[PDB]
RNA sequence: AACGAGACUCUGGCAUGCUAACUAGUUACGCGACCCCCGAGCGGUCGGCGUCCCCCAACUUCUUAGAGGGACAAGUGGCGUUCAGCCACCCGAGAUUGAGCAAUAACAGGUCUGUGAUGCCCUUAGAUGUCGGGGCUGCACGCGCGCUACACUGACUGGCUCAGCGUGUGCCUACCCUACGCCGGCAGGCGCGGGUAACCCGUUGAACCCCAUUCGUGAUGGGGAUCGGGGAUUGCAAUUAUU
């Protein structure tokens, strides 16, 4: 620990991608490991350099949208810290476990594409795996709580539970599955 | 005022005073080849000085012209009686001083003259003054009722970049016949005085120049010869 | 312990019961019917709102002398809503700030600077060391 | 990118390597003072380019012959 | 006697400018007058942006016109009258030169 | 004999000047301790140079730091820049070499714009829009 | 061979190297003083806080601004007719900051309402060259650039804590930026000072952001149109509401 950081309280180690395309794209652990989501970070400088940034960075910068939310960040770290404690005691589990089950429940691995409503089926490449399921985590906790008395941290960890647990109750599974469909129809 | 004006107000007035005077001498010594004025501001006095190419012209009869400028410039400017001092002087090289031939021109195309004949007399006094290049324009209603434009150039001429703040003269010209006003535009290249002033110093940028040096011998024999 | 040293918002707190504490202070009499400044809307909320703004203005003068009501009124100044129109920054109410500092020289804490302006006592930064130790002392900080 | 020299850097630098043939070595930093005292760049972009397109050139000198 | 004397210097030409202060400093140090170096204070710089066109018609473009005044000061403690001796000698360009007897 | 030395960080605009001299501990920002800098939710940025290194690095320096300029999250990188910039400044002077080489390196594997800053600077506005590259709403028809 | 491109100029990033500064500072202690034990201790000595006061203290790290330096596809590995060059990497403040300037030829583009630039035509004393009043703002409707919102990633009420680019007493022309004391809920008023400015407003206590209260999915404490009544200031004059 006095080299390990952990998140102020969870523990990086111990924390399993069981995924053998999706890791090197998800940095979660041993080098990556820091106190905070929140560098400067000149990662949108050339063409790869994001998959080097924390996962947890990727969330709060993602999560941060739809017009007055844009640049307060101080503010999509507190969310994020609020539903990791949430996560912890509806579950049990370490909170960044679930993140990563979720993350990888909902990247869709066929898509389909425009071409000559004709469209032709692809795959689709762990980078933009990665992308479309921190998108689709992030738009299932918005649009969950947008009139709702319910608070943009509950539907967070609500989302990353019923993603992490596939269940086709959050919009992200919904959204892969129909994109999966649609493209094997296209096949 | 009990406390004097703030530099920015102080220095703008300087700019505005020497245009307004630029402006009037322009207006008037234009027949003599006016071309410019050099406001030297010395202890105890302001001395302007009109640099011009007929300064016989400029002064007058035992200096009646220069007088009456000087009452003039001390009436309007507000100067306490005695301050304003003016001086004339003849400029060398003529033909490098683009506003002396824009008038030049615009006088001699005043009194009749084929456009064509009276811009290439200019054209060739400027390049054989010495002057890397040249160009003039006249813009308006030449041979017809529809106006139209003529150039001549000469010689190198650059348009772009820094070096053009320099390395140019330019000079603009309005003169008006019985039918519409023709514009006049002249611009000249200098040759690159080095250490004069004829042209600039600080030579073009991609302008690299080598020097060849000598007394270097093959021939070799290791002799030690003592002083 | 120094008053640099502990939780500024608890030592306006701690303060603000030492001030209405005492019985002194003697507060204005329009105190439920003022709005406080130009660019609200409400009259604040807790009752007793003079001692905590008494307590902030003399935390404030422990950290720059001469301050004066003219910087005391940009010291609570913010943003003001204009209805249709873009917002902007607005300042407190010299009222209210003048009353203040008139009712804190009341209690010898603070005394008008040599240069014009507003300065505390020796008395007065007795005062809030001790309640800064205090603080510190209770949170086990 | 660029990264593509001109007709007026590559012309200087021929014209130095081909009268002062023996001053000039291997290192950026040296051919750089040298070209420096030899010649009249009116820029230090200028003469930097130059210099490295020297070096460049010697580079090559030193294997079979150029062209120009 | 001794006079805590300063002379200001200010203008557009950096070149210049700079060429006066240092004859100055020199001029007035080979005489053991103990001159205090040049001190350079901010340099102010006015800026004019104006339509590019009359007539308001064509694309919106405008321009950027700004001059730049520089200002230096020196600080010297000598007699008055070697004061006026050195100061008004030299000065060549449209530099400004004041003097000010006791500012210290 | 004195023993000191004055670095610098910074970070868009907003200058952290630190002072290290021989001491006990006292990492001391602006006369307030570490633990209260107003913005406690990037609590952890600013105490990764310590919490790195450990305690007994900065057991016998008191460093002294003093901001200004920038934003509230500009400053706490200053700081974070500054205190590293400073510890490894009086190790190579005061102490032996590997003895700095081996925090610069411990520090600059976990995170650079800890000892170098980044030159990003915001972009001037251009005429024709709001900002450096969006233009106002073209409109045919 | 010439122009344009490039070169060029301003700008942003780096120098614990140089030059040198009460109209900028740092540190030191000379200090002196306030305060609290907050530490050993006693409370003193040692310390801790200070935009509290001084130095004919030492210095230039932070501030200022001048001179130089520094980056060249220079080093290393691939791909290249082994040429011009391209990709990757080490070292580094940086390996692709941003603007200014810009050619030949042309358009029945805009400007006679910028001009004591201007040709021709018109008017010239019952004037098309001056004062008072009204208009340029009128409203069934069509269109363009925009401001504020549709709320809980929020509104309200308190507390806390950070900027940078600028401008500032006007010649004809009469007006500038404001400190601090008092008075008033507020807009605002009275009284005395500083500044022609790194000197005074000013250490520019900016907003979003940060930390705690009240609200609770209801066109609601979201939103702030429309309209009634009252109070100030600018001005010669406020109605068709100037602010
Ligand atoms: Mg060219
Ligand atoms: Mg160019
Ligand atoms: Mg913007
Ligand atoms: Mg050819
Ligand atoms: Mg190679
Ligand atoms: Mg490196
Ligand atoms: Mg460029
Ligand atoms: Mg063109
Ligand atoms: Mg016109
Ligand atoms: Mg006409
Ligand atoms: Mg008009
Ligand atoms: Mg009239
Ligand atoms: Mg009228
Ligand atoms: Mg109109
Ligand atoms: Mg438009
Ligand atoms: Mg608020």
């Amino acid at each position: 620990t006095p080299d390990i950081k952990l998140f102020g309280k969870w523990s990086t180690d111990d924390v399993q991608i069981n995924d053998i395309s999706l890791q090197d794209y998800i940095a979660v652990k041993e080098k990556y490991a820091k106190y905070l989501p929140h560098s400067a970070g000149r990662y949108a400088a050339k063409r790869f350099r994001k998959a080097q940034c924390p996962i947890v960075e990727r969330l709060t910068n993602s999560m941060m949208m739809h017009g007055r939310n844009n640049g307060k960040k101080l503010m999509t770290v507190r969310i994020v810290k609020h539903a990791f404690e949430i996560i912890h005691l509806l579950t049990g589990e370490n909170p960044l476990q679930v993140l990563v089950n979720a993350i990888i429940n909902s990247g869709p691995r066929e898509d389909s594409t425009r071409i000559g409503v004709r469209r032709q089926a692809v795959d689709v490449s762990p980078l933009r795996r990665v992308n479309q399921a921190i998108w689709l985590l992030c738009t299932g906790a918005r649009e969950a709580a947008f009139r709702n008395i319910k608070t943009i941290a509950e539907c967070l960890a609500d989302e990353l539970i019923n993603a992490a647990k596939g269940s086709s109750n959050s919009y992200a599974i919904k959204k892969k599955d129909e994109l999966e469909r649609v493209a094997k129809s296209n096949r | 005022m009990a406390v004097q004006i703030s530099k920015k107000r102080k220095f703008v007035a300087d700019g505005i005073f020497k245009a307004e005077l630029n402006e009037f001498l322009t207006r008037e010594l234009a027949e003599d080849g006016y071309s410019g004025v050099e406001v030297r501001v010395t202890p105890t006095r302001t001395e302007i000085i009109i640099l011009a190419t007929r300064t016989q012209n400029v002064l007058g009869e035992k200096g009646r012209r220069i007088r009456e400028l000087t009452a003039v410039v001390q009436k309007r400017f507000g100067f306490p009686e005695g301050s304003v001092e003016l001086y004339a002087e003849k400029v060398a090289t003529r033909g490098l001083c683009a506003i002396a031939q824009a008038e030049s021109l615009r006088y001699k195309l005043l009194g009749g003259l084929a456009v064509r004949r009276a811009c290439y007399g200019v054209l060739r006094f400027i390049m054989e003054s010495g002057a890397k290049g040249c160009e003039v324009v006249v813009s308006g209603k030449l041979r017809g009722q529809r106006a139209k434009s003529m150039k001549f150039v000469d010689g190198l001429m650059i348009h772009s970049g820094d070096p053009v703040n320099y390395y140019v003269d330019t000079a603009v010209r309005h003169v008006l016949l019985r039918q519409g006003v023709l514009g006049i535009k002249v611009k000249i290249m200098l040759p690159w005085d080095p250490s004069g002033k004829i042209g600039p110093k600080k030579p073009l940028p991609d302008h690299v120049s080598i020097v060849e040096p000598k007394d270097e011998i093959l021939p070799t024999t290791p002799i030690s010869e003592q002083k | 312990v120094t008053v640099k040293d502990v939780n500024q918002q608890e030592f306006v707190r701690a303060l603000a019961a030492f001030l209405k504490k005492s019985g002194k202070l003697k507060v204005p009499e329009w105190v439920d019917t003022v709005k406080l400044a130009k660019h609200k809307e409400l009259a604040p909320y807790d009752e007793n709102w003079f001692y905590t703004r008494a307590a902030s203005t003399a935390r404030h003068l422990y950290l720059r002398g001469g301050a004066g009501v003219g910087s005391m009124t940009k010291i609570y100044g913010g943003r003001q809503r204009n209805g249709v129109m873009p917002s902007h920054f607005s300042r407190g109410s010299k009222s209210v700030a003048r009353r203040v500092l008139q009712a804190l020289e009341g209690l010898k804490m603070v005394e008008k600077d040599q240069d014009w302006g507003r300065k505390l006592t020796p008395q007065g930064q007795r005062d809030l060391d001790r309640i800064a130790g205090q603080v510190a002392a209770a949170k086990k900080k | 990118m660029g990264r593509v020299r001109t007709k007026t850097v590559k012309k200087a630098a021929r014209v130095i390597i081909e009268k002062y043939y023996t001053r000039l070595g291997n290192d950026f930093h040296t051919n750089k003072r040298v070209c420096e005292e030899i010649a009249i760049i009116p820029s230090k972009k200028l003469r930097n380019k130059i210099a490295g397109y020297v070096t460049h050139l010697m580079k090559r000198i030193q294997r079979g012959p150029v062209r120009g | 006697a001794i006079h805590r004397i300063r002379i200001t210097l200010t203008s557009r030409n950096v070149k210049s400018l700079e060429k006066v202060c240092a004859d100055l400093i020199r001029g007035a140090k080979e005489k053991n007058l103990k001159v205090k170096g040049p001190v350079r204070m901010p340099t102010k710089t006015l800026r004019i942006t104006t339509r590019k066109t009359p007539c308001g018609e064509g694309s919106k473009t405008w321009d950027r016109f700004q001059m730049r005044i520089h200002k230096r000061l020196i600080d010297l403690h000598s007699p008055s009258e070697i004061v006026k001796q050195i100061t008004s000698i030299s000065i060549e360009p449209g530099v400004e030169v004041e003097v000010t007897i006791a500012d210290a | 004999p004195l023993q000191s030395v004055q670095v610098f960080g910074r970070k868009k605009t907003a200058t952290a000047v630190a002072h290290c001299k021989r001491g006990n501990g006292l990492i001391k920002v602006n006369g307030r301790p570490l633990e209260m800098i107003e913005p406690r939710t990037l609590q952890y940025k600013l105490l990764e140079p310590v919490l790195l290194l450990g305690k007994e690095r900065f057991a016998g320096v008191d460093i002294r730091v003093r901001v200004k300029g920038g934003g509230h999250v500009a400053q706490i990188y200053a700081i974070r820049q500054s205190i590293s910039k400073a510890l490894v400044a009086y190790y190579q002077k005061y102490v032996d070499e590997a003895s700095k080489k081996e925090i610069k390196d411990i520090l600059i594997q976990y995170d650079r714009t800890l000892l170098v800053a980044d030159p990003r600077r915001c972009e001037s506005k251009k005429f024709g829009g709001p900002g450096a590259r969006a233009r106002y709403q073209k409109s045919y028809r």
